[PDB]
């Protein structure tokens, strides 16, 4: 029937496979496919993703080696991951997450392969700082597609694909991760801290130039928070410098000082 | 070198050549000796006095303390064999040697020719013993259209960057020495 | 040798889900696959993986499927996608080695000379460092014992490029514990040191456990090393450490002194502002 | 003989231990030190020695009980610690 | 949360970052910049930066992507300085100290010569043979 | 095989640009058309001793 | 939409995709190139003129 709200749920590892090669291709655009399951009409879920050769003709069905493709399925259902392919991604970088009018075509195509076929754009180089910019699109063949719950308007979209058709020729579908307990704590090894690294005694010489230049910058904010108590006067009732300043100059002096004693007392008292 | 994804910074490379630079290094000058040029004994000597001497037997200048002439210019009628003493000086000292009509060092781009000399002086730094060779010099060195004036600055203002260790020398031929500003005259 | 190893979130989540893809179905105590990576001075950085067809006997330790030619055009493939990826060690699952195992890296040696194997134990979600890594080297020991084919430890972390860290973080973004942390994350930071301290002496004391009561060899080699490192205590209460110490603490403690009285300053100025505000609004409404 | 807790060799232990005069002590931990066997250092007004060891050596099983004996010490100690730290910060910890 | 999100504050103004210069500010939370690409922008910005280190021609570090201005940088001609001291003088002692007088004192502290109220010094005259 | 794949990565258009000194750690620098500056981890296609500055 | 306050020259912001002129912003005076010559509202006084 006609499709709704919907969502996409992408694996972790789907999420790392497509950011890893997208920074990989940049400048040039490059592309893949992800592996998933047609669960139901009002959701669709992929489960690890697979970049295939960068050829010369660039982001474009003919740039979908059929050979490789075909082989590569083979020997995935042979090492035991028989999902069956719906969704190709391809990176945009420098500009934002849109369907340009090869990726309508291409997604076009894609369509006519299954019925469903989620397209998805990465920017490999916006995607930083610990923003991802992605976003999923599926063409529209009057009333685009049936809005019968509210999970549809719980995301905005943007002016970039607005006017390159994100409602016009192509709709966004709402993305969601599908991460699970196990995967949770086993990527997070990767800045947890270590024993060894909460019993560190951080460096003593370091630490007094620390205390040195963090109360000196303390006494040159006092000397103006004391002109700004003497102006308490009330004319033209008006959070720039100096409270707040203060405030985090404190905070963040005593925590260090106070880590810093007793990780250092911690380890007089039980390492002998 | 930077990314072209994060612009972090790999791999600093050396410096640049700035090809032209190449080109006014490795061509060829001749085979002329001092042998070919005949008649100017005096000035053959006192060229190779300022440029050859200072360069090959530098320990006499820093011990006894003198600094080194940081260039010689070569003035006269046309024909009496200025462009041909600094082909022979250049063929026969074993050294790196630029030469570069002044003409072709001009540049219609925004500040090209400033930064053209600017690399030609780092690269004379960078492979010493570099000897440069200026032909026409009253080309730029010409009397007070704009960007020659603003490369003629950048042309005193670098070879005024002459460290007294640097084993570089100058060079500048001309056929009408007096257009020349007299800027580049004083000592 | 090899000094260091360091591993990427790429090839972890990639066996995590090839565990989850065989145990679905095909419960079993290993998986095994081929990592991939690069190598800069002498320290090796792995992140691509691929899960290759294995079988292992349950108790003959000898008789093992590890297919050949599946490796080789899986790897092939992988260098069309990306070629600066070349075969580095092996990976598996099971928390523990086989006698069947020495086999598997020296068939993975075929195709790479040093190859180093990964155990990756996902179901433990522990105290730290899921990933343990070992060489496989045959020497003569130096001291009379016999010599062997053996597995060597060699130290393994955890290391993220860019684009994975920025995959990773946002995925542990609704759980992530935040950097700084000012006094709670600190200070549990050090309870979770002593806790490992605690594990890792406990561990040790089994070990010396079982040295002594015979069930396990002697090494000889870590044991004298652990000597070392008990000789290594500092012994405190030596009297001008005490001194530098309590100069160093009276430090902290003026310092304290100092941000304390500030805070308490800035707390009483607040209380007056708010004081009189709310009066003026009290005698303003009369 | 110690986990540093009595690493301040006297003069007279030592010269006992290796039956030779008050004289030769000096000759003695200098030669140790200059194989690079031993990073101890020597005081002379005292005659008492500051030693610190770098090179480890054999140990038998009964050195293997004596250390499993000092360690378990020290990890007691360490248990000790950490419930008691746990116990006086429970409310910030949590 | 407070922590997160002052976290992701100082992650927004973190390398790369795309340096310009700072034009006269429009209000509290945005100001006109000029890109070093040689354009200039109508942008946010950052609420952490002091605002008193915007000098109308600061040197601003701003957003790659967004141009979104996240930090403030903190801040001869030719071979006109000379590179000789008093100590290479051959001893022009009289005239060391008419000079120094002249000129040194003037440009080291003009502006007690200024509470002095009289135009603190412009001219003086250098004669002798040319040499 | 690889010749055919490299034979449909060299379509045109090709940016003709300058070459600047080489580097060994062999390896060109290239002035575009466009006056930027690039610097090549490896030359490419063709051979560090055919090309020059 | 309050076109009729758009007079040439105000120097008036737009939006950095479709351009969808934004808001009016200050105006750009800082005459230097008058103030090369100009004086502006000089500073002397009938006072400190005498005679
Ligand atoms: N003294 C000389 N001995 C031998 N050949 C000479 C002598 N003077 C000139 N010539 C010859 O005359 C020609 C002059 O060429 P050259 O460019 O060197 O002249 P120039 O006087 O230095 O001119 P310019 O400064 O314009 O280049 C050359 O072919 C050179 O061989
Ligand atoms: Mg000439
Ligand atoms: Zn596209």
């Amino acid at each position: 029937a006609v499709d709704t709200a919907e969502q996409v749920y992408i694996s972790s590892l789907a999420l790392l496979k497509m950011l890893k090669h997208g920074r990989a291709g940049v400048p040039m655009e490059v592309m893949g496919l992800m592996l998933g399951e047609f669960v139901d009409d009002y959701t669709v879920r992929v489960i690890d993703v697979f970049a295939m050769p960068q050829s010369g003709t660039g982001v474009s069905v003919e740039a979908v080696d059929p050979v490789f493709q075909a082989k590569m399925l083979d020997m995935l259902k042979q090492t035991g991951r028989p999902e069956m392919v719906v969704g190709w991604y391809h990176s945009h970088p420098g500009f934002g997450c849109w369907l340009s009018g090869v990726d309508i075509n291409t997604q076009q195509s894609f369509e006519a392969l299954s019925e469903r076929a989620v397209a998805v754009v990465v920017d490999p180089i916006q995607s930083v700082k610990g923003k991802v910019v992605i976003d999923a699109f599926r063409l529209i063949n009057h009333e685009p597609r049936q809005t019968t719950s509210n999970l549809g308007h719980l995301n905005k979209p943007s002016i970039q694909a607005l006017i390159h058709g994100l409602n016009r020729h192509y709709y966004s579908i709402t993305i969601n991760y599908r991460k699970n307990e196990l995967e949770q704590k086993m990527l997070l090894n990767l800045h947890k801290k270590s024993w060894m690294e909460g019993l560190t005694l951080q460096d003593y010489s370091e630490h007094c130039k620390h205390n040195e230049s963090v109360v000196k910058e303390m006494l040159e904010l006092a000397k103006n928070y004391n002109k700004a108590v003497e102006e308490e006067d009330k004319m033209t009732p008006e959070k720039q410098d100096p409270k707040r300043h203060l405030e985090e100059h404190v905070d963040v002096l005593m925590t260090s000082n106070i880590v810093q004693c007793l990780a250092a007392m911690l380890d007089t008292v039980v390492f002998k | 070198a930077l990314d072209m994804t994060t612009l972090t910074i790999m791999r600093y490379l050396p410096r640049e050549v700035d090809p032209l630079v190449y080109n006014m290094s490795h061509e060829d000058p001749g085979n002329v000796s001092y042998s070919e040029i005949g008649g100017l004994s005096e000035q053959i000597r006192e060229l190779r006095e300022v440029i050859e001497l200072p360069l090959t037997n530098p320990e006499l200048f820093q011990r006894v303390g003198i600094i080194p002439p940081k260039g010689c210019l070569l003035y006269g009628p046309p024909g009496t064999g200025k462009t041909l003493l600094a082909r022979a000086v250049a063929s026969q000292l074993d050294c790196n040697f630029l030469k570069v009509v002044s003409s072709s060092i001009v540049d219609k781009y925004i500040g090209e020719s400033a930064r053209l000399i600017r690399e030609m002086f780092n690269y004379a730094r960078d492979h010493q013993p570099c000897i440069i060779f200026m032909d026409e010099i009253d080309a730029i060195g010409g009397r007070r259209d704009r960007e020659i004036q603003r490369t003629l600055m950048e042309l005193l203002n670098q070879m005024d960057g002459f460290d007294t260790l640097h084993r570089v020398k100058m060079i500048m031929a001309t056929n009408r020495p007096d257009t020349l500003d007299p800027a580049l005259l004083r000592p | 040798a090899v000094q260091k190893v360091v591993v990427h979130p790429l090839v972890l989540l990639s066996v995590v889900d090839h565990f989850n893809r065989i145990g679905k179905v095909g419960n079993q105590k290993r998986v095994v696959g081929v990592l991939l990576g690069s190598w800069q001075k002498k320290v090796l950085d792995v992140s691509n993986s691929f899960a290759v067809p294995f079988d292992e006997d349950d108790k003959d330790d000898s008789v093992w499927f590890l297919d050949h030619d599946y490796l080789e055009n899986m790897y092939g493939m992988f260098k069309k996608v990306n070629a600066r990826e070349r075969i580095v060690g092996w990976y598996h699952t099971g928390p523990k080695l086989h006698k069947n195992d020495i086999a598997i890296n020296e068939l993975m040696k075929r195709y790479c000379p040093n190859s180093v194997l990964v155990i990756i134990d996902v179901k433990p979600k522990d105290l730290g460092l899921p990933t343990e890594a070992y060489i496989s080297v045959e020497e003569v020991h130096d001291d009379g014992t016999p010599t062997s084919k053996t597995f060597e430890h060699v130290t393994s972390e955890i290391g993220a490029e860019e684009a994975e860290e920025v995959g990773v973080e946002h995925l542990l973004r609704d759980i992530k514990d935040t950097t700084v942390g000012t006094l709670s994350q600190r200070i549990t930071n050090q309870v979770h040191g002593l806790k490992g301290l605690n594990s890792k002496l406990l561990d040790i004391r089994s070990y010396l456990e079982k040295v002594a009561t015979g069930k396990l060899p002697i090494n000889h080699q870590i044991i004298y090393q652990l000597q070392d490192v008990f000789n290594l205590l500092p012994d405190v209460s030596l009297q001008e450490f005490v001194k530098a110490f309590y100069l160093k603490t009276n430090d902290q403690m003026v310092v304290v002194y100092l941000a304390s009285l500030i805070r308490s300053v800035v707390a009483l100025h607040n209380l007056i502002n708010n004081k009189i505000a709310n009066r003026d609004a009290e005698k303003k409404e009369g | 003989t110690r986990p540093a807790n009595h690493r301040q060799l006297t003069f007279e232990e030592i010269a006992k231990s290796a039956k030779i005069t008050v004289n030769e002590v000096e000759l003695l931990v200098m030669k140790a030190l200059s194989v690079g066997l031993v990073k101890g250092s020597i005081d002379e007004v005292d005659k008492r020695v500051h030693m610190t060891w770098v090179q480890p050596r054999v140990l038998d099983l009964q050195q293997i009980k004596g250390m499993k004996d000092r360690l378990e010490f020290w990890c007691t100690d360490v248990k000790s610690m950490e419930m008691l730290v746990e116990h006086q910060a429970h409310d910030i910890l949590t | 949360e407070f922590l997160h999100a002052q976290e992701e504050v100082k992650r927004i103004q973190s390398i790369p970052l795309v340096i310009g210069q700072f034009l006269e500010a429009v209000d509290q939370n945005t100001a006109i910049v000029g890109s070093t690409t040689g354009s200039n922008y109508y942008v946010r910005i950052l609420s952490t930066i002091d605002r008193e280190l915007l000098k109308p021609n600061a040197s601003v570090a701003l957003h790659k992507h967004s141009n979104a201005l996240v930090d403030v940088l903190p801040p001869l001609t030719s071979d006109q300085k000379p590179d000789v001291m008093y100590a290479d003088i051959g001893g022009m002692d009289i005239q060391k100290q008419e000079v120094r007088e002249a000129v040194e004192l003037p440009l080291t502290h003009f502006e007690l010569y200024k509470q002095i109220g009289i135009d603190p010094p412009r001219g003086v005259l250098m004669y002798g043979p040319p040499g | 095989e690889n010749s055919e794949k490299i034979k449909v990565n060299k379509t045109l258009p090709y940016l003709v640009s300058n070459v600047i000194e080489l580097l060994d750690v062999k390896c060109a620098v290239i002035k575009t058309s466009t006056r930027q500056t690039y610097f090549l981890p490896v030359i490419g296609l063709v051979d560090a001793e055919k090309l020059k500055p | 939409i309050d076109i009729n306050d758009v007079t040439p020259n105000c120097r008036v912001a737009l939006r950095n995709d479709s351009y969808t002129l934004h808001k009016i912003l200050p105006n750009k005076v800082d005459p230097l190139v008058s103030l090369m010559m100009v004086e502006k509202v000089p500073d002397s006084t009938y006072e400190m003129i005498g005679g």
